RNA sequence: GGUGAAAUUCUUGGAUUUAUUGAAGACUAACAACUGCGAAAGCAUUCGCCAAGGAUGUUUUCAUUAAUCAGGAACGAAAGUUAGGGGAUCGAAGACGAUCAGAUACCGUCGUAGUCUUAACCAUAAACUAUGCCGAUUAGGGAUCGGACGGCGUUUAUUUUUGA
C-alpha cells in the first residue's frame, strides 16, 4: 500500500512533460504544501496563503517569509551577521 | 539614512537622490552592497545587484 | 644648489637591489619608496645576453649608480637586498652578493644592510602541478 | 542546572500548570515562585510579573520555549507558566 | 640588448627637488635621522601635500644609542611640517626578520597568543607576544615536552595580563613601558609556579584607527 | 621483495601525513618521506666582512648570519648529491655523518 | 617576465619596485618528532555549548550473559554526476611561444570544467603492515606515551602540601 515508488506528488502530471522537469518541481511543491511550527504561540499550524505570505491558523499573525519555504538560508545567514556586526560596532 | 550606517551591511529601496522615495532595489529577493564611506564632501559608493 | 652640512655629519640613502636567478636591478632611492634617485639594470651593461644574471653586470651596474650617486650628494647607503620569495626560491641571485660587496671597492659608505624577502605563512598551491618540473 | 532542580520537584513536591490555575493560586497568595517562557504574549508576561510585585513572589525567566519547559516539568503537552506551591528537598529557592 | 624595443614606447628633474629634516617624539634621545625629497614648492603644487602623508623606516637602535634593543625597528609617520622640519610620532614596532628564526628551534614547545586593546581615550591598537620552553640545568631528558591541558592554561594568564596592564595608559606612557620590557617579566615571574616559559617578548606593534587631530597634544609633547 | 623495514617514509601508526613541495622542483611528497636540512649560513663571506668592519656603522659588529631550511623530493636530492647510494649492510645505519673538528 | 638559451605577454594612458588603507576566497608554516587519537577513510588556530571513549584505581554491583560469522546492514580518499551559492590561488579540455625531421608532450604566457561550500547520488584505490579475529606458552636490553605506587634531594611559588 505504496500506491508508488518513486513519482510520489508530481504523479498528477501522468507522462508528461518529460521526467526531469517533474522530478525537479518535486524540491519545491513538497516544502510548499507542508506545516510548520509557528514561533509566537508554538502551534504547529502555519501554512502558505500567497506567494511570500506566511499565516498562523491560531494566533492570526502573519509573517513575510520566502517563496516556497518559511526561511531561506540567505536571509537567515545575514541576519545573524549583522546582529553581531552591530553588537561589535557599538562596543 | 545611509550615512548612518557601517559598511558591510545590506539594503533595500534605496533613494537615488534624497527624497525620491525609493528607486533602486525593490524586487523579489534583491539588495544592495555599501561598500565605504567619504566624510568630506559627503558621498557613499554602493554596489547594485548587477555588478 | 644641493644642500651641504657639516663635514663631520653624513647623509644617508637606501638602495633596493632585485636580484632574481634571470636578472638583477639595481636602485637606490632616499630611505622611503618615493623619489627616486637612480636605478640602471643588467641589460643596458651586458650585450652578450648570457651573462644577464651575472655578477660581472652586477658590478658594471653598480659602478655607475655609485658614480650618478655622489654627485647627486649622497655618501652613505643602507641596502635592501630581496630574492623573489613568497612561493619563489628565498636565495638571493649570485649576482647579489658581487654588486654588495663592490660598493665598499668604489668607497662609498655603506651601513645597516638587511634582507626583506616576503615569506608566506601558509599560502595558497604554487605552480608546476603535482610532478614539479620534470626535467 | 536549572532543569535539574526543577525535575526533582515534580517528583518529591507539588506543582501546579498553566495561566489560570496559576494566577488563582498567586492571588491566594501562598507561591513561592513562578516560572515563565520566552515566547509568551507581551501582555500575559507584563501582567503576571504586577503579580508578583504585588505579592512579593520572585520571578524567573526561563530561557527555553513553552514547548520546552512542558518537556522539562516531564509532561507530553505545551506550557507557558507554572508555579512552586513549596519545594521538596531542593535548593531552588536559595538564590 | 640595443637592438630589441622594435614597437618602441626637458631633462634632469632635479633641478626642482628640495631636502626637508625630520624630527622625532619626546622619549628618544636622538630626533634627526635624515633627509627627505620632494619637488619645490610652487603653483598646482603645495609642498605641504606630499609631506602629509609619509612614513619613515627608523631603527630603535639608531635612535636609542644603545646596541642591546639592536633586533627591533620601528616606523613614525609625519604629521605636520614648519620651516625645513619634520614633527612625527609613533607608528608601529617590528622585529628583524632574521631574529625571528633564531628564536625557534627543535625539540621545544612553543606559545603564542594575540589581543587588541583599546584604552579609555580613543585609541585602538594590537598586541603580539611569543614564548619558550626552559630547559632544567640537571635535566636528562631530551624532548621537554609540555602537556596540552597545562598549555591552555598558561594563554588564558598571558592573554589576561596584556588587558590588564594597557587598559588604564595612554600612548607615551604605553612605549615607556615598552622599551624596558615590562610585559616581558611580568609574564615570566606569574607563570613560573606551573611552568619556566623562558624568552617573552612582544613582536610587534600596529594601529588600526586614530582619534581626532589634536593639535595641541602633538605640540605638547613633541618639540621641547 | 622489501628494500626497507620502514618502507623508506617512516610512519607506523597513522593513516597519512599532509605532503608538501619538494623545494628544488615543486613536486609533491609527504612531510615524511623527505630529506630535510637545516642551514646557518653567514649573510656574506668572512671575506666581505672586512670591507663591512671597516665602515663599521656602530663600534664593531657583526651582521646576524642566516638560517634555512630546505626540503627535497628523493630523485631530485640525490641528483645534488645531497645524499647518495649506500652499501647493503650500510643503508641499515642512522647516524649521522661525524664532523671532523681539525680537518687534519 | 621567462629559459640550458631564446620567444609569447606587458609598458612615459608609467611597466617593475616603494609605503598606507580596503575587499575576496582558501589555509592554520616555523614548534612537528622512529610522537598522539580514531573501526577504517582520516584528523593540527582560540574560546563556548553538546554528546562520546580507552587505560588506570577500586575488600562496589549482575552472574556465563561469551568468540567468529553465509545471506543482511552503517561509514567509506581522489576523480565523476544533478541543482543553487561562491568562484582569490592553482589547474583537465583548449589557444598561442619554443625545442625537435616530425612533437597532438616534457620547457613558457593564458585559461574552461574542476579545485571551495549547501541539498542529494556514486561505493571503487599499491583502501599496503601486500601479514583476518579471539586465547595460552616461549630471550636479553635500553629508550618512549598515559595512569598508579615508593624514595634522599633540588627548584622557586601568600610558598609549606603541590607544580617541576
Ligand atoms: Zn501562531
Ligand atoms: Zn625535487
Amino acid at each position: 500500500s505504496k500506491r508508488t515508488k518513486k513519482v510520489g506528488i508530481s504523479g498528477k502530471y501522468g507522462t508528461r512533460y518529460g521526467a526531469s522537469l517533474r522530478k525537479l518541481v518535486k524540491k519545491q511543491e513538497v516544502t510548499q504544501h507542508a506545516r510548520y511550527t509557528c514561533t509566537f504561540c508554538g502551534k504547529n499550524s502555519v501554512r502558505r496563503t500567497a506567494v511570500g505570505i506566511w499565516s498562523c491558523k491560531s494566533c492570526k499573525k502573519t509573517m513575510a517569509g520566502g517563496a516556497y519555504t518559511v526561511s531561506t538560508p540567505a536571509a537567515a545567514a545575514m541576519r545573524s551577521t549583522l546582529r553581531r556586526l552591530r553588537e561589535i560596532t557599538e562596543a | 539614512p545611509l550615512s548612518s550606517v557601517p559598511e558591510g551591511t545590506v539594503v533595500s529601496n534605496v533613494e537615488e537622490k534624497p527624497g525620491d522615495r525609493g528607486a533602486l532595489g525593490r524586487t523579489s529577493g534583491n539588495y544592495v552592497t555599501v561598500v565605504g564611506h567619504n566624510p568630506d564632501e559627503g558621498k557613499t559608493r554602493i554596489k547594485l545587484p548587477s555588478g | 644648489l644641493g644642500p651641504q652640512v657639516r663635514e663631520g655629519e653624513l647623509v644617508f640613502g637606501v638602495a633596493r637591489i632585485f636580484a632574481s636567478f634571470n636578472d638583477t636591478f639595481v636602485h637606490v632611492t632616499d630611505l622611503s619608496g618615493r623619489e627616486t634617485i637612480c636605478r640602471v639594470t643588467g641589460g643596458m651593461k651586458v650585450k652578450a645576453d648570457r651573462d644577464e644574471s651575472s655578477p660581472y653586470a652586477a658590478m658594471l651596474a653598480a659602478q655607475d649608480v655609485a658614480a650618478r650617486c655622489k654627485e647627486l650628494g649622497i655618501t652613505a647607503l643602507h641596502i635592501k637586498i630581496r630574492a623573489t620569495g613568497g612561493n619563489g626560491t628565498k636565495t638571493p641571485g649570485p649576482g647579489a652578493q658581487s654588486a654588495l660587496r663592490a660598493l665598499a671597492r668604489s668607497g662609498m659608505k655603506i651601513g645597516r644592510i638587511e634582507d626583506v624577502t616576503p615569506t608566506p605563512s601558509d599560502s595558497t598551491r604554487r605552480k608546476g602541478g603535482r610532478r614539479g618540473r620534470r626535467l | 542546572s536549572i532543569g535539574a532542580k526543577l525535575a526533582l520537584v515534580i517528583k518529591s513536591g507539588k506543582v501546579v500548570l498553566g495561566y489560570r490555575s496559576t494566577l488563582k493560586a498567586l492571588r491566594s497568595g501562598k507561591a513561592k515562585l513562578i516560572l515563565i517562557a520566552a515566547n509568551t504574549p507581551p501582555l500575559r508576561k507584563s501582567e503576571l510579573e504586577y503579580y508578583s510585585m504585588m505579592s512579593k513572589t520572585p520571578v524567573h525567566h526561563y530561557s527555553g520555549t513553552n514547548i520546552e519547559l512542558g518537556t522539562a516539568c516531564g509532561k507530553l503537552f505545551r506550557c507557558s507558566t507554572m508555579a512552586i506551591l513549596d519545594a521538596g528537598d531542593s535548593d531552588i529557592l536559595a538564590d | 640588448v640595443g637592438k630589441n624595443k622594435r614597437l618602441s614606447k626637458v631633462q634632469d628633474p632635479f633641478t626642482r627637488k628640495d631636502w626637508y629634516n625630520i624630527k622625532a617624539p619626546a622619549p628618544f634621545a636622538v630626533r634627526d635621522v635624515g633627509k627627505t625629497l620632494v619637488n619645490r614648492t610652487t603653483g598646482l603644487k603645495n609642498a605641504n601635500d606630499a609631506l602629509k602623508g609619509r612614513i619613515f623606516e627608523v631603527c630603535l637602535a639608531d635612535l636609542q644609542k644603545d646596541e642591546d634593543h639592536a633586533f627591533r625597528k620601528i616606523k613614525l609617520r609625519v604629521d605636520e611640517v614648519q620651516g625645513k622640519n619634520c614633527l612625527t610620532n609613533f607608528h608601529g614596532l617590528d622585529f628583524t626578520t632574521d631574529k625571528l628564526r633564531s628564536l625557534v628551534r627543535k625539540w621545544q614547545t612553543l606559545i603564542e597568543a594575540n589581543v587588541t586593546v583599546t584604552t579609555t581615550d580613543h585609541y585602538l591598537l594590537r598586541l603580539f607576544a611569543i614564548a619558550f620552553t626552559k630547559r632544567r640545568p640537571n635535566q636528562i631528558k631530551k624532548t621537554t615536552y609540555a602537556q596540552s591541558s597545562q598549555i591552555r592554561a598558561i594563554r588564558r594568564k598571558m592573554v589576561e595580563i596584556i588587558q590588564r596592564e594597557a587598559a588604564s595608559c595612554t600612548l607615551h606612557q604605553l612605549v615607556s613601558k615598552l622599551i624596558p620590557e615590562v610585559i616581558g617579566r611580568e609574564i615570566e615571574k606569574a607563570t613560573q609556579g606551573i611552568y619556566p616559559l623562558q624568552n617573552v617578548h612582544i613582536r610587534k606593534v600596529k594601529l588600526l584607527k586614530q582619534p581626532k587631530f589634536d593639535l595641541g597634544a602633538l605640540m605638547a609633547l613633541h618639540g621641547e | 621483495v622489501k628494500k626497507r623495514k620502514n618502507n623508506g617514509r617512516n610512519k607506523k601508526g597513522r593513516g597519512h601525513v599532509k605532503p608538501i613541495r619538494c623545494s628544488n622542483c615543486a613536486r609533491c611528497t609527504p612531510k615524511d618521506k623527505a630529506i630535510k636540512r637545516f642551514t646557518i649560513r653567514n649573510m656574506v663571506e668572512s671575506a666581505a666582512i672586512r670591507d663591512i668592519s671597516d665602515a663599521s656603522v656602530f663600534a664593531e659588529y657583526t651582521v646576524p648570519k642566516m638560517y634555512l631550511k630546505l626540503q627535497y623530493c628523493v630523485s631530485c636530492a640525490i641528483h645534488g648529491k645531497i645524499v647518495r647510494v649506500r652499501s647493503r649492510e650500510g643503508r641499515r645505519n642512522r647516524a649521522p655523518p661525524p664532523r671532523v673538528r681539525y680537518n687534519k
